[PDB]
């Protein structure tokens, strides 16, 4: 079936019912600081291409949950890397569209608010839309130096493909 | 007798015709048949290759979903397949059909009516598929030990079939159907190239899909470790495929992909291309046999036999065993945990007759001097009636 | 012809007569139910036997019980095509006496086709509308039988020209 | 399809798919198939000792010595020539193909294979209407049992040849059928006045001829004349009269499939109206 | 409480009952058997009441020749006013799983895909629901050769439809037919003959005018008119040599009372 | 399974059992020569052998009966029929339904012009006591 | 005024005692019991005890029970505790199928039926707690179709496929006694033939006795009514239709007939007393394609209300699965020519 986060560590903290997972890197937010070799943003994009056919997908840790809106995310790069014609203005793009507010769970356009346990508070809102949009920023980032051959001004349509599929049937747009 | 009987083996999409002896088919033709839509009209038809686009004719597809939508249309589609492919006078052959799992009664006098009403046919004889693919399968290096305890997959163009049989007689309460075959494999991969390469003719996207599985598809062991494979070294699996354009006559090519993968994993993860059929196919075969008599269980597992054009894919087999072993290793393994059962032995079995697994077993059926005492014949027929072929000895 | 409406009158008449019935557990046999008129194992259920005649060929044999009819009829049949094409017609008809639920699977000695109809006839459908179906049949199995008769000739002609016109 | 084709399509096939790998330099598959033909004929293609370079085409006929009284063996050379070799145990006529030594048009040597039983056939034609046109009367019918029950008499006369065949309905009714498309033939001339003549006779041998009488034994006679013997003609001549008896029968049984059709149609107008019958 | 186990299934109950308040598959094992039956007054096997005695009982006779045929076997027990005769009972090795068994084959050679395990079950109720007892074979088999009144549709689990027509007839046939399903002996009737005749010489008429059947494979439409039949025709042949005027004398009364089916039960409930 | 060859059910004491000469020749072709059709008509109705077991009798009446019915003229046959009483036109149906039995000389064409009439006055009910007779022609 | 309960037959139906209630059977083996309700029938019960098809039912008005017999040679009495129905089985001792039953008019016993050639009168006794019944045997040759009861609850009418109409005794000394003597004689021991009709063709579908008991009249398949009037030493009147045969028929006074069949409408008959003759009074119901109100052969008809001496309404239930109530009054109203007597 569908490829599941092995992240989820007896320690790792919660924000709402989603895994608060280490990541590597430069931008600002919650995210605990990550030593290891891979976090959860490299699981997501290495699962990425066979992910995204399912339709069915089993919650099992709260760590799918962070892969899975991770996975959504992705999606919506592509969406806009797609018409990116060099890799610097791929990255420029992927900073203003991490820097958008997508709705987070609870709120009307979140695609899977049955799932996603929504913020409790003011505190735990503003972390959570934090830790996303850190998740964001880092994911974009890495995922210009995947999409661009060596010869920029060309997203690879090998990536470029899957701009029309849904992981889920789901959107983080819709 | 001098010479040897018809073997007809009439598919959803392909038609195999030759005579009893053959290790292959002599024609291997779609089954369609093009008609105009008195005097001989009903003549002015034709069928395979020669009928799929006719400027001026209709194509038909008779059997396309399992049974015979049209008797009208299956009875000419044979006064060719005898006067005009097999060239065979009819009164002097015995005749071998295959039906379609679950036949009723019924279905089998219509066919008897045409062929010794029509063809008047000294002998007849209407075989089950799956027994004859059982039979085929004893031609494999895996099985040098014969028996008609097996658990049949066959896959063709419109419908597959699980199978289970218990000493040549099928389990027909048992069965279940899959919602994938080769069609649905052809027009995912169509998807997919519509999202990707650029030039291709619209008028030959179907065809081009086709080619594409047949020529470059294959089963992988694992989607994220494939995908990866492909994005390290493109250059050893991406593949180029060269076509030609007809309304153009301009010359195209396109990069084969991920498709080749991606297409037979629908068997195995079916939500890929069908929003209403989850199963996986290791599982559907799983269940089947769960179904059955505990007693006839591990023989079922230890003789899962491949029949079908779209069994062709290869690791097919492999990545269906394998799968299949895993649920049930599992299955035993949570029983032995939540409370002692002896290890299930799982066999897929792939042979080089799998093609045409169905023809080739009942070319050798029609071949033995056994064949002529169980073929029902015209003369029981007009004394005894139709209801005779109801039985297949 | 004025000799067919008169003839097909005198048998719809008949067939209303006849069909006539109603449910009739078996006095013979301990709770089975069966087509008196098949079985005949009380005299007194069956009605007399009779025949409507048109000529010395056609004719309908009509008999009556009190839960079940028995019609046969004798078809027209001219020369050697009709009678083969009116053998294989009624046989092509009889296999498929299961979904013709009103079809003997055999017609009585001396006919060409055969109905047994029962009182689970006439209490699942309307009788008259049995009667009419009688009638029709009989009207159109002449007609189809005719039809078949001009369908092999225009056939051969045009087969026998193709040959010939191409040495 | 009305007339029979004349060429075997299995042997065409065949040979077809081993010249184009042949040509196209790919090593050969080994190859063994048995098949037949209308009239008892049986064929055989295969690799003669298990050598795949070459391609064996052999065929079977019952009767293939009374057309080997009739020039078959120097017909047969004359097609076939070097291709031509010793017949094969079990068969009269071999054709054997080198797969290393094909001629440029592949296609052409494919087509003649595919008429190896019309060839076979053609010489016993050629023999009679040669006479006919060398104006050599009084020779001696020619006799061909085509099938174990059914035979064809060839003989040449001043101004015309004569071809009758004694032909059996085992089908009881399928003689009636007959009776109907022999009527038409007999009647052909109003449809092409420059047509062979066809005569036809039941349970009754013709006048040309022990002759099987019998009520399921029939005899077609075709009149050939000038223009459809001589040498611009003949050829077409016999590949329709050497297709004649199976085209009939052909015939009778597609006209029983048509009649089919019909009686589906009506018996499932019956059951509608059967239904209509139903209070709901 | 009466607890009646038989062959195949169990009839359990109360006393002045009357019909079981549970009837429920037999399926050490037996000590499980009870701990259900007792977990949310008996009788027993032929050759603690016995079941041919308390068949008699609840009919209100004392005397006759009872014939039990359920789900595993079939018996032939003749009672003397009192308790049974162990010594003139016999047994048929023919019953319900056999005819079951056998309708599963017709159905078979008829072209339906059965599998005798698989499907037994639902066979079973195909038999319960369209099988019955032939009068005259020979009439029986002209309806199913020359008309379709035979003809039943039965819908299996999976929702295909099937078609049931002489072998409704043909399967039951068995029991007085053994040879059908590779079987020694005689039928039913014939071994009920036999009984009777191998029996005294002054009661003898007295057991003819008191068979009783029991059983639930003695439920079947035409069976009572059956047995009659063959015992006419068998005494006839064997006892009046012939003399078609003295059949008159014949006096054959075969008791099939309606709640036979669990007319051992019934006895007990009400002899408890 | 010798025993089952013999049918036990004739001798059966339940076997239910039936209930236990013809016109005057002279008189009726007299009418016929004398040209009174329908006082034929009635007397060939007169003593039908409805009692009698032997079929040539029967048959000798049908024959009678018969030979009156085709004498007459198309046209003469309503006005004959409606001097009938109803047990007239029943017996008159009753002979009408044994010469379909034996088509003679085109003879079914004026039976059934005769049948459109007999069924006319005594409505289908005359041909229901056609099929309930015990006792007939 | 016709009602569809279902498009397969009503085998046969009963009323209770106010008419707010009609039970019938949807031709299969139940008993659907419906009540009136405004202008709107709503079914209230559903008695499945029977495992055949139910061919009689009847219902005694005062003691409000129902009997019940069917092909499966069973007959049950109902008896409502609550409001549910609960069976008591009565051994009939037929080894055919019931075909017809009806309550006595004193209620302490009813009649079956059936296809042993056997009338089998029933009556509770107090001794062992149960029904019991007796045997009319002889000369009962066939399956008997039809029972009516004589208004002294001892006479009974009955019609059998050997083409007869008898009146017997029915006497049961164990409920009841002595009857008075009536014109159809004085000597009614247990069995007793009284009367046989004279004819040997037509299976007697339907037979009645008039309101007072001195006349019975039963229709035939031969298309034909006929009526013995005990006053005139048992003379039987005879008329043969022009139509199908009829299969009910009652009394709506002491001189007129109700009866109807195979031609699906009801129509009238009227006895001369002293002429002795009967006469046919014309079709009752005025108007695929049929004029009729039922669309199918009427098989059973009862009176409503104003008994049989005077009847004002009635109903027939037929094989189209229709329940018709015809309005005596109505009918005269609409058919000015109709004369009833
Ligand atoms: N080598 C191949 N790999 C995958 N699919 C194949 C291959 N060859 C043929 N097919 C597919 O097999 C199917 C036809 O198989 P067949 O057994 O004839 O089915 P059917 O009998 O229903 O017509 C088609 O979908 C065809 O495209
Ligand atoms: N209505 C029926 N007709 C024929 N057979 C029946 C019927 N009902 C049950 N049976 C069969 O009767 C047998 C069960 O009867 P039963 O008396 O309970 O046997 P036992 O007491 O030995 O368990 C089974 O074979 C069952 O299929
Ligand atoms: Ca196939
Ligand atoms: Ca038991």
């Amino acid at each position: 079936p569908a490829y599941h986060s092995s992240l989820m560590d007896p320690d790792t903290k919660l924000i709402g019912n989603m895994a608060l997972l280490p990541i590597r890197s430069q931008f600002k937010g919650p995210a605990p600081r990550e030593t290891k070799d891979t976090d959860i943003v490299d699981e997501a994009i290495y699962y990425f291409k066979a992910n995204v056919f399912f339709k069915n997908y089993e919650i099992k840790n709260e760590a799918d949950r962070t892969l899975i809106y991770i996975t959504l995310y992705i999606s919506e790069c592509l969406k806009k890397l797609q018409k990116c014609n060099s890799k610097s203005q791929g990255e420029k793009e992927m900073y203003t569209l991490g820097i958008t507010n997508f709705p987070i769970p609870g709120e009307p356009g979140f695609p899977l608010n049955a799932i996603y346990a929504k913020p409790a508070n003011k505190q735990e809102d503003e972390v959570m839309r934090a830790y996303l949009q850190q998740l964001r920023q880092e994911t974009g980032l890495r995922l210009c130096e995947k999409v661009f051959d060596p010869q920029n001004d060309k997203p690879s349509k090998w990536w470029t493909c899957f701009v029309k599929r849904q992981f889920m049937n789901k959107s983080l747009s819709g | 007798g001098r010479l040897p009987a018809c073997v007809v083996d009439c598919g959803t999409g392909y038609t195999k015709l030759g005579y009893a002896g053959n290790t292959e088919p002599q024609f291997i033709i779609p089954s369609c048949i093009a008609i105009k839509e008195k005097g001989v009209d009903d003549l002015d038809f034709f069928i395979g290759d020669e009928a799929i686009e006719k400027p001026t004719y209709a194509t038909k597809w008779p059997i396309r979903h399992g049974i015979v939508e049209d008797w009208d249309l299956m009875e000419r589609f044979m006064e060719q397949v005898i006067f005009k492919y097999l060239r065979a006078e009819p009164e002097d052959h015995y005749f071998l059909l295959t039906e379609p799992p679950l036949n009723t009664p019924e279905n089998r006098e219509y066919t008897a009516e045409i062929m010794f009403e029509s063809f008047n046919v000294p002998g007849l004889y209407i075989a089950v598929q799956a027994v004859l693919a059982l039979a085929a399968s004893w031609t494999s290096r895996q099985v040098g030990e014969r028996t008609l305890t097996g658990t049949v997959i066959d896959s063709g163009d419109g419908v597959t079939h699980v199978i289970p049989v218990a000493e040549g007689y099928v389990i027909g309460s048992c069965i279940k159907h899959i919602p994938i075959a080769g069609r649905d494999i052809t027009y995912f991969i169509q998807q997919l190239l519509r999202d990707r390469e650029v030039g291709i003719p619209p008028e030959q996207s179907l065809e081009t899909a086709k080619a594409v599985k047949e020529r470059y598809s294959y089963v992988c062991p694992d989607l994220v470790k494939e995908f990866n494979k492909y994005d390290t070294d493109g250059s050893k699996w991406i593949k180029q495929y060269t076509g030609i354009n007809a309304i153009s006559k301009k010359e195209f090519s396109i990069d084969v992909g991920y498709e080749r993968f991606l297409g037979p994993e629908i068997f195995f993860h079916p939500e890929f291309a069908n929003p209403d059929f989850t199963q996986p196919i290791s599982e559907v075969v799983d269940e089947v046999i769960q179904n059955c008599p505990i007693d006839v269980r591990r023989p079922l597992y230890k003789n899962i036999v491949l029949s079908g054009g779209s069994t062709m894919f290869r690791d097919f087999g492999r990545r269906l065993q394998r799968d299949l072993k895993r649920t049930v290793d599992a299955r035993l393994k949570l029983s032995e945990e939540l409370s002692k059962p002896k290890p299930i032995d799982v066999q897929v079995i792939t042979h080089h007759m799998q093609r045409y697994a169905v023809w080739f077993g009942g070319s050798m059926l029609a071949s033995t001097p056994e064949f002529y005492q169980v073929c029902h014949t015209k003369k029981d027929y007009e004394e005894i009636g139709p209801s005779i072929c109801r039985h297949n000895p | 012809t004025a000799t067919l409406r008169p003839y097909l009158s005198a048998v719809r008449a008949t067939l209303q007569a006849a069909l006539c019935l109603e449910n009739f557990s078996s006095q013979v046999v301990e709770r089975h139910n069966k087509p008196e008129v098949e079985v005949r194992s009380s005299k007194e259920l069956l009605l007399q036997p009779v025949t409507i005649s048109r000529n010395e060929k056609e004719k309908v044999l009509i008999e009556g019980s009190i839960n079940s009819v028995r019609v046969s009829i004798a078809v027209k049949q001219a020369d050697e095509i009709e009678k083969i094409l009116c053998h294989k017609f009624m046989r092509f008809m009889m296999m498929r006496a299961e979904n013709f639920f009103i079809l003997r699977r055999k017609p009585v000695e001396g006919y060409d086709i055969s109905f047994l109809i029962t009182n689970f006839h006439t209490e699942q459908m309307y009788k008259h509308k049995l009667v009419d179906f009688v009638i029709h049949f009989m009207e159109e199995i002449d007609k189809e039988i005719s039809e078949m008769k001009l369908s092999v000739n225009a056939r051969a002609r045009i087969v026998a020209e193709e040959f010939l016109k191409n040495f | 399809m009305i007339l029979l084709e004349v060429n075997n399509r299995i042997i065409e096939e065949t040979l077809a798919l081993k010249f184009e790998n042949a040509a196209a330099g790919n090593k050969p598959e080994a190859v063994e198939v048995t098949f037949a033909d209308f009239d008892g004929v049986l064929y055989h293609i295969s690799n003669p000792n298990g050598d795949k370079t070459k391609v064996m085409v052999s065929i079977s006929l019952k009767f293939y010595k009374e057309l080997q009284a009739h020039g078959a063996d120097e017909l047969l050379k004359r097609v076939y020539g070097s291709y031509l070799v010793n017949p094969e145990s079990g068969y009269n006529v071999s054709l054997l193909y080198d797969l290393e030594n094909l001629p440029a048009s592949k296609d052409s040597i494919v087509h003649q294979a595919g008429m190896l039983k019309r060839n076979c056939f053609a010489s016993v034609f050629e023999k009679y209407f040669q006479f006919q046109e060398e104006g050599k009367e009084g020779e001696n019918r020619a006799v061909i049992h085509y099938r174990d029950d059914e035979t064809m008499y060839v003989e040449s006369k001043k101004d015309r040849v004569t071809v009758v065949f004694s032909t059996v309905f085992k089908d009881d009714d399928d003689v009636v059928i007959g009776k109907v498309f022999m009527q038409e033939f007999k009647e052909g001339r109003r449809a092409s006045h420059t047509a062979p003549q066809v005569l036809f006779s039941h349970r009754e041998p013709p006048l040309e001829l022990d002759a099987a009488v019998g009520d399921n034994i029939g005899y077609i006679t075709f009149v050939l004349f000038p223009r459809h013997t001589n040498a611009s003609a003949r050829d077409n001549t016999i590949n329709l009269i050497h297709t004649f008896r199976d085209y009939l029968h052909y015939h009778i049984k597609c006209s029983k499939a048509y009649i089919h059709t019909r009686m589906r149609a009506k018996t499932s107008d019956f059951l509608k109206v059967l239904n209509r019958a139903r209070p709901d | 409480v009466v607890c009646d186990n038989g062959t195949g299934f169990v009839k359990c109950g109360y006393a002045g009952s009357n019909f079981p308040e549970h009837i429920f598959p037999a399926l050490d094992d037996m000590k499980h058997l009870w701990d259900y039956t007792f977990g949310p007054l008996l009788t027993e096997p032929p050759m603690v009441a016995i079941q041919a005695v308390l068949t008699l009982y609840a009919q209100g006779l004392l005397t006759g020749v009872v014939v039990d045929s359920g789900d595993g076997v079939t018996h032939i027990c003749p009672v003397y006013e009192g308790f049974s005769l162990p010594h003139l009972t016999r047994r048929l090795d023919i019953a319900g799983r056999d005819i079951t068994r056998y309708l599963i084959k017709l159905l078979l050679l008829r072209g339906y895909a059965f599998n005798h395990s698989a499907d037994f079950e639902t066979v079973r109720m195909i038999k319960e629901k369209l099988c019955y007892v032939g009068y005259n074979i020979e009439q029986e088999q002209k309806l199913a050769l020359e008309t379709t009144v035979l003809v039943e549709s039965y819908t299996l689990p999976d929702g295909r439809i099937i078609k049931v027509g002489g072998e409704r007839f043909e399967a039951p046939e068995a029991l007085f037919q053994p040879h059908l399903i590779n079987v020694e002996g005689v039928g039913v009737a014939e071994l009920l003959f036999n009984t009777i005749q191998a029996a005294d010489i002054d009661t003898r008429s007295e057991f003819y005018k008191h068979i009783v059947l029991s059983g639930g494979s003695t439920m079947y439409p035409g069976l009572p008119s059956r047995l009659e039949r063959e015992l006419k025709q068998l005494y006839l042949e064997r006892v009046l040599k012939g003399d078609v005027e003295k059949l008159s004398k014949f006096k054959i009364r075969i008791e099939d009372p309606p709640r036979r089916k669990h007319m051992v039960f019934l006895g007990g409930a009400v002899l408890a | 399974a010798r025993f089952r060859k013999v049918d036990v059910d004739e001798y059966d004491e339940n076997k239910f059992v039936d209930e236990d000469a013809g016109p005057d020749e002279g008189e009726v072709d007299s009418c016929l020569r004398q040209g009174n059709m329908t006082a034929a008509l009635q007397a060939a109705l007169k003593n039908p052998p409805i009692n009698t077991k032997s079929q040539a009798v029967k048959d000798r009446a049908g024959s009678i009966v018969l030979k009156v019915l085709i004498s007459f003229k198309a046209n003469d046959i309503e006005k004959a029929v409606q001097s009938l009483d109803k047990n007239g036109v029943d017996l008159l149906m009753k002979y009408i339904y044994k010469g379909f039995e034996s088509p003679s000389d085109n003879s079914s064409a004026v039976l059934l012009q005769w049948h459109e009439k007999a069924l006319a006055a005594g409505g289908v009910g005359s041909i229901v006591r056609v099929l309930t007779a015990r006792k007939t022609v | 005024a016709y009602h569809s309960f279902l498009v397969e037959p009503i085998s046969c139906h009963a009323w209770n005692k106010d008419r707010t209630q009609i039970a019938i059977c949807p031709n299969n083996h139940e008993v659907h019991i419906y009540e009136k309700s405004g202008n709107k029938w709503v079914q209230v019960h559903e008695l499945k005890e029977h495992n055949g098809q139910v061919t009689g039912v009847d219902w005694a008005p005062d003691s409000n029970r129902i009997v019940t017999c069917g092909t499966d040679r069973n007959a049950y009495v109902w008896t409502l505790k609550g409001r549910t129905w609960k069976p008591t089985l009565v051994i009939l001792r037929i080894n055919r199928a019931a075909r017809c039953v009806r309550w006595a008019p004193n209620e302490k016993k009813f009649a079956v039926g059936s296809g042993s050639r056997v009338i089998s009168i029933c009556y509770f006794e107090q001794e062992n707690d149960w029904w019991v019944c007796k045997h009319i045997k002889k000369p009962i040759r066939s399956t008997v179709l039809s029972l009516d009861w004589h208004p002294n609850s001892v006479l009974l009418a009955a019609g059998s496929c050997d083409f007869k109409c008898r009146i017997f005794s029915a006497y049961i000394k164990e409920v009841e006694e002595r009857p008075a003597p009536t014109p159809w004689g004085s000597k009614m021991p247990f069995g007793e033939l009284m009367f046989e009709s004279s004819s040997s063709c037509g299976w007697v579908h339907g037979v009645c006795f008039s309101a007072n008991g001195s006349r019975v009249a039963w229709v035939s398949h031969d298309s034909t009514v006929c009526l013995a009037d005990a006053d005139k030493k048992m003379a039987v009147a005879t008329l043969a239709s022009e139509t199908l045969p009829l299969l009910a028929v009652t009394f709506i006074t002491e001189s007129s007939l109700v009866a109807a069949g195979h031609d699906c409408f009801p129509v009238l008959f009227t006895y001369d007393s002293a002429a002795g003759k009967l006469s046919f009074g014309g079709r009752l119901d005025v108007p695929a394609g049929l004029d009729s109100l039922h669309k199918n052969s009427v098989s059973q008809i009862s009176v409503l209300s104003g008994g049989k001496a005077k009847c004002s309404q009635f109903c027939t239930t037929g094989m189209d699965g229709g329940m018709s109530i015809w309005d005596v009054r109505s009918l005269e109203s609409a058919l000015k020519d109709l004369k009833i007597v």
